[PDB]
DNA sequence: CACAGGATCGAGAGGTAATTCTGCTTATCGGTAGAGTG
DNA sequence: CACTCTACCGATAAGCAGAATTACCTCTCGATCCTGTG
């Protein structure tokens, strides 16, 4: 409860016949309580702050935001979802297409070592490598990667909206 | 231990090209080297009484390219 | 315990032992008596070392 | 919250605004510049507790699951003497112990609220 | 003495302690709305003079700091004005003997 | 035929969970009265 | 009488540092190379 996070979901991913990675995709609500931001921001690695998952999506190629909404809850009548995300869907509103994404996204990379231009792949290399490395690590993937994260957010919304129970470590 | 092998198995160094691409690996009975160089069948009994180690050699195919088995070291069992 | 049924709460089936020592203890309760034991292994091994250190 | 208006024009969604020139509420996309009629009395709601009528999902083949107990409560539909039951699926300590009769036979639900 | 009703300025409070050597004391009336004296756990607190003080300093044979202390923003030393330097007596009753006395030094 | 002395580990990254309740220090905001006017 | 910052303290919020019962018994390992030399 003193923490400003209410509720936080993670993937520990990793490769069984590759190299080992064990690279740690962290997702959590900044929302504590009623405190009228309800904002989602995932934890890519490599970066030290927290994006919105809506850049994230935009920069796998999901640009409008309805598709995104779609990803995230395949029903239309839990309008508690969409109640929650209606935040995310205001502050996405800073980027409006994939490059302005990417743009951001190496923005937030390596501090300023060189120009813009080495940014943008710098960010395409990011998510296709360090991304998810277990679904799948190869080049025009990126929807698979878009439904595994919509599928984490559902998760964690279904978590925070009293539906489900905390997962307990001691589980065998 | 052929996964390792046949992973990262080559090395690119730089028309001038280098490679190794190690090929598969062979492991033989545990067997035990002395000083006169005789070499014989090692048991768990005398490895124990000799305070040795009961390990097997390692051979793997070196296939070097530019553009047979080689000891590479002894695996416990 | 997966012997059970969902969304029971019959005493047997939440940890109440109905046998005594001499009777001997169906595979559940004995479970239920591993599990409190080892609580109270817990409980004596933590409150020893606080207890040390509160005292010293 | 009936449900979040989506621009019919490229995918983006509708925020709300005020014709007070005529005085009504039109949504708008303000991307596209789309905007319609919006007829709608209700702009936000929050729902500050939980019902209990949402059951569960009641997905279909319900009855191949073992686990879930069986009883003999008559089907107010059909009058059947088998179903099976389970409890309120939302996950809080303010929850009733209210169980929930799914027929396997009829697709119904009927609960024990014998209140 | 002085009674606010909400807050006090801390502009009034710098200059609280000025106007030597009259003392100035301020008081909220939510504190003061009840007493606690009267509490069953507050002992009864008795101020002692000089020649008191000296008398007891030179019985027990202590110095000034080796005396248990009081703070000058405890409840019951504003309740007594006690000023630096002031020794109060409390009288309590124990389980072990029927009175007892002890003395405290406002530090 | 043969010996000797100084330093791990490197751009690259990240080799990585299991602890908290104090207290201290260093950012941060959130306030509140004046130096003289039309 | 509030116009703009100037000087004051009162909250809030993140980073450090310590420290974790006592006594006793047994085994088991490790305390260094290679590029540079005559
Ligand atoms: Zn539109
Ligand atoms: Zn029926």
């Amino acid at each position: 409860a003193p923490s400003p996070i209410s509720h936080v979901a993670e993937i520990r991913s990793a490769l069984e016949k590759g190299s080992r990675f064990i690279s740690t995709l962290q997702v959590k609500l900044y929302g504590r309580e009623g405190s009228s931001a309800r904002t989602i921001k995932a934890t890519l690695p490599y970066i030290k702050q927290d994006i919105p998952i809506v850049i994230i999506f935009r920069a796998l190629g999901i640009i409008p935001d309805g598709e995104i909404l779609e990803h995230i809850c395949y029903d239309v009548n839990d309008w508690q979802m969409l109640e929650m995300l209606k935040p995310c869907v205001e502050d996405g509103f800073v980027i409006q297409d994939r490059e302005t994404a990417l743009d951001f996204i190496g923005r937030r990379g390596t501090a300023l070592g060189i120009k813009k231009e080495k940014r943008i792949q710098y960010a395409k290399d990011i998510l296709q490598k360090e991304f998810l490395p277990h679904i799948t690590q190869l080049e025009g993937f990126e929807s698979r990667k878009a439904f595994f994260l919509g599928y984490m957010i559902n998760r964690l919304l279904l978590c925070a909206l009293d539906r489900k129970d905390q997962d307990d470590r001691d589980h065998f | 231990l052929q996964d390792i092998i046949c992973e990262d198995s080559t090395l690119i160094l730089e028309s001038r090209k280098y490679e190794i691409s190690f090929g598969k690996i062979y492991v033989t009975k545990p067997m035990v080297n002395e000083s006169d160089g005789v070499t014989h069948a090692l048991y768990p009994q005398e490895a124990r009484l000799r305070n040795l180690t009961y390990s097997s050699g390692l051979f793997v195919d070196v296939k070097k390219r530019t553009y047979g088995k080689v000891f590479i070291g002894r695996l416990p069992i | 315990l997966p012997h059970f049924s969902k969304d029971d709460y019959s005493p047997e089936s939440k940890g109440f032992v109905e046998n005594s020592y001499l009777r001997g203890l169906t595979p559940q309760e004995f479970f239920f008596h591993a599990m409190g034991g080892r609580e109270g292994l817990i409980d004596t091994a933590v409150k020893t070392a606080e207890t040390g250190y509160i005292q010293r | 919250m009936t449900t979040f208006r989506f621009c019919r024009d490229c995918n983006n969604m509708l925020y709300p605004r005020e014709d007070k020139e005529n005085n009504r509420l039109l949504f708008e996309c303000r991307t596209c510049s789309y905007v319609e009629e919006a007829g709608s009395p209700l702009v936000y709601r929050h729902e500050l507790i939980t019902n209990i009528g949402e059951t569960a999902g009641v997905v279909q083949d319900i009855g191949s699951d073992p686990t879930l107990p069986r009883s003999d409560r008559e089907c107010p539909k059909c009058h059947s003497r088998e179903n099976v039951f389970f409890q309120s699926q939302q996950r809080r300590k303010d929850t009733s112990m209210v169980l929930f009769f799914v027929c396997l036979s009829c697709s119904h639900i009927f609960t024990s609220d014998q209140k | 003495i002085f009674v606010y009703q909400n807050n006090i300025t801390p502009s009034a409070m710098k200059l609280v302690p000025s106007i030597p050597p009259a003392t100035i004391e301020t008081f909220n009336e939510a504190a003061l709305v009840v007493n606690i004296t009267h509490h069953e756990l507050v002992p009864k607190h008795i101020r002692l003079s000089s020649d008191e003080k000296r008398e007891l300093l030179k019985r027990y044979r202590l110095k000034e700091s080796q005396l248990p202390r009081i703070q000058r923003a405890d409840p019951v030393a504003l309740y007594l004005g006690l000023k630096r330097g002031e020794v109060v007596k409390i009288i309590r009753k124990s389980e072990t003997s029927g009175r007892y006395a002890s003395y405290r030094i406002c530090m």
